[PDB]
């Protein structure tokens, strides 16, 4: 629920091995980007964070916000959460996006897709390929790396 | 045709800062990028603030308002004295004021380009939300705030 | 360091910041003194 | 950094043209603290006593006694940062667009950088002050589509727990209504221990119009302005009482004292535009400039400003 | 749900008046305190302040805690917690106690009791009389001013 976990430690992290340190929750953007890509910011609605997000609209007094999504109404992907402010980070999905998102509690090659509540599955009418196998980070939480190249026909 | 503000009569009074943008010689988008990728290419016709599709005859291919299944691109400026019109293209996403059909848009509504290179109500080709309601600047021309990424 | 004195070479974007700053803290304490209601 | 950099060099040279803010005009020089922040918060703790039970009679022996409870405040100031883009001719390129009087393509809405930036500035800085006097940010006259802002971000017109009056539709127009209305509102002002300050009104031009005229057989030598700033003075001890007319209003009346102890202002010393280092540019003659400015910093105690709402139809 | 507000106030108070300025939730203890009341510390087991409490066994490996209750199994009034420490200070039934009690979601000289949750409802078993109306402090939590002296027969 948070992009930085929420108790604090007791104990010293000890930095002696370079291995298998990147499957945390709190690596926000994506594994190999681009210099030329596009970034959006927009206000946010629940924490999308590491999900398809989607524009919702209310009744007109304020602006559109992005809330957690995907299907036919899917917009881009959120990487990234600024809280104090309450901004959520989107890459279009009109833009190619490579890193590690959240899946629906799986070998690489598999087809995906985001569901209502934008968690990637496996399958129909969104490029997104996994890269690895599952990882699990909380008894309900479950990360893959996954590249996203648009939308199919 | 894209600046129609030469002609006046009188000064216009600079005071107030709201309801001013809403107006056919704004060119480009409401919130622009520095990595979109823009493409300007010789136009055949008015497709200012449309949906442009190419046309090959010899001459080299010229984009013209159209849309359906032969979108290419969104027209977003015009130079007139270059007969050249600046197109993102259907690849890369946009927001900002595109005519419409008619005054029947609202918010939330799904719209998508027509031969014309005018947007409609609603399958669908391509995503296109508008964000606001269509405003009547002019008898027929309908500006709409739409935001289009990709296609269907 | 302030854009009012003509007498002020920034050495970087962030002293020009600073005497942008002073420059309108400036502006506004002299309004204030020559204002009259 | 001049020599080195030409748009930094314009922005120091016109820095000067652009206008103040029309909002140092509602606040005492003594009612404004610059604070050194671009973005986030500052707290402030407050300390407060109360009586939880009526006095114990000390008679013979008890040993229940009623006590008196204390409480803890802590009030939060939030500062935001936003940012414009706007297009500009590059530097390189103004000789291709001179003209007899004037500079840039009038075909395509270009301009020099320098007047491009004296027009956002003065832009933004109207946005500024609307949105000080009113604790909203939008472009749309009908107030909609507004920027969702974080909390404890509020302006004079929708600061909570303030006195609120509102005169009926159908005495839009009955000027003894609505200074019954305001009657009432002052009132039910509480200044307390600072009352010996003086006071500032704002009010829209309709209403203004309206003050000027002869109170009423109507009298003679005496103004409806004269009978309010009297009854304003009644209460502010005899001082001063400052009356002014923005057209943002709009059918708003706002009473506020003009003491730093009551209301203040600690807006931060970014807060007006501020070019930025980042310029876009091209092989073409079109080039890109940012600009930033930092919002919030409204602090006022509760139940000390008046607004009146006059309903219309 | 938490005796000191989670949301920082964006209004200085104004300390003018001294009248009804005693209903808020931060106001931890009694109205009126003698010096001889019996006061107890304990582990807390969710958020018991301003409830009825009661004994809650775990399976051994730790102590007891004091949960949000009332029935036949209260134990006690939480006038008072610690949020750092997790403590919630208890006075015994057997002591009695005056002060401001949740209400469940009423008129002075009704008769009150402690429900499941350590709320009050109007009525068997404990002694609680209100001395005032429900006071409402958020649109599902009311307060109410109760003197509750032990228990009773029946």
């Amino acid at each position: 629920l948070m992009k930085n976990p929420q108790q604090d430690s007791g104990l010293l992290s000890n930095s002696i091995d370079f291995r298998d340190q990147n499957l945390i929750f709190s690596n926000s953007g994506g594994v190999c980007t681009s210099s030329k890509d596009k970034i959006e910011n927009y206000p946010a609605k629940g924490y999308p964070y590491k999900r398809g997000v989607k524009l919702s609209f209310g009744d007109g007094t304020t602006e559109l916000e992005v809330e957690a999504g995907g299907g036919d109404d899917l917009y881009g992907v959120c990487s990234d959460i600024d809280e104090f402010s309450g901004m959520a980070t989107v890459i279009p999905i009109t833009n190619n996006f490579t890193g590690y998102l959240t899946l629906k509690k799986v070998n690489p090659g598999d087809k995906l897709n985001f569901n209502q509540h934008g968690e990637l599955e496996k399958v129909k009418s969104v490029n997104a390929i996994a890269l690895s196998k599952a990882h699990k980070l909380t008894e309900d939480l479950f990360i893959v790396l996954a590249s996203v190249f648009g939308n199919r026909a | 045709m894209k600046n129609p503000q030469h002609d006046a009569s009188l000064l216009s009074n600079s005071n107030e800062f709201r309801d001013k943008n809403v107006e056919f010689f704004a060119s480009g988008g409401t919130r622009t990028s520095k990595f979109d990728k823009l493409e300007n290419h010789p136009f055949l016709g008015y497709p200012y603030k449309r949906g442009v599709k190419r046309v090959i005859q010899h001459y080299e291919p010229h984009v013209e308002a159209g849309g359906g299944e032969d979108l290419y691109g969104i027209c977003i400026d015009i130079d007139e004295f270059s007969k050249t019109a600046t197109i993102v293209p259907i690849t890369n996403n946009f927001e900002g004021y595109l005519v419409a059909k008619d005054s029947t848009v609202k918010v939330k509504d799904k719209l998508i380009f027509n031969k014309d290179g005018a947007l409609e109500k609603v399958k669908a080709t391509i995503n296109a939300t508008a964000l606001t309601d269509a405003k009547q600047i002019s008898n027929e021309v309908y500006l709409v705030k739409v935001a289009v990424f990709g296609n269907k | 360091a302030s854009l009012l004195d003509s007498n002020f070479v920034p050495i970087n974007f962030t002293e020009f910041v600073q005497a942008i700053s002073n420059t309108y803290k400036q502006r506004r304490i002299q309004f204030y003194e020559n204002l009259k209601r | 950094l001049f020599d080195e950099n030409y748009y930094a060099k314009a922005v120091a040279n016109i820095i000067g043209e652009v206008k103040d803010p029309i909002m140092y005009k509602w606040f005492s020089p003594d009612q404004i603290e610059d604070v050194d922040l671009q973005m986030g918060y500052q707290k402030t703790v407050k300390w407060d006593a109360f009586l939880n039970a009526n006095p114990t009679t000390i008679a013979n022996e008890v040993n229940t006694i009623s006590t008196i409870g204390f409480s803890s405040e802590v009030v939060r100031l939030n500062y935001l940062k936003l940012q414009y883009k706007f297009r500009h001719l590059k530097q390189t390129s103004e000789k291709f667009y001179t003209s007899d009087s004037y500079i840039g393509d009038i075909n395509n809405n270009l301009l020099p950088f320098a007047q491009a930036y004296k027009l956002a500035s003065s832009e933004i800085i109207k946005l500024i002050n609307h949105f000080v006097l009113t604790g909203t940010v939008s472009i749309q006259k009908d107030g909609k589509n507004q920027k969702r802002l974080l909390p404890n971000m509020y302006g004079l017109l929708n600061m909570p727990e303030q006195i609120k009056e509102e005169v009926a539709s159908g005495d839009k127009d009955k000027m003894d209504k609505i200074f019954e209305k305001i009657e009432a509102g002052l009132s039910k002002l509480e200044l307390g221990d600072e009352f010996s300050t003086p006071m500032m009104v704002i009010v829209d031009p309709a209403t203004s119009l309206k003050l000027v005229k002869p109170y009423a057989a109507a009298s003679s030598c005496e103004k409806w302005e004269d009978v309010l700033i009297q009854t304003i003075k009644a209460i502010n001890n005899r001082e001063d009482v400052y009356i002014e007319t923005s057209n943002l209003l709009k059918h708003k009346i706002l009473i506020y004292p003009l003491n730093s102890e009551l209301i203040k202002f600690k807006p931060s010393k970014y807060m007006l535009p501020t070019p930025n280092e980042q310029v876009d540019k091209d092989s073409t003659d079109v080039a890109h400039s940012y600009i930033d400015f930092v919002l919030g910093g409204l602090l006022a105690t509760r139940k000390t400003i008046l607004q009146v709402n006059i309903k219309q139809s």
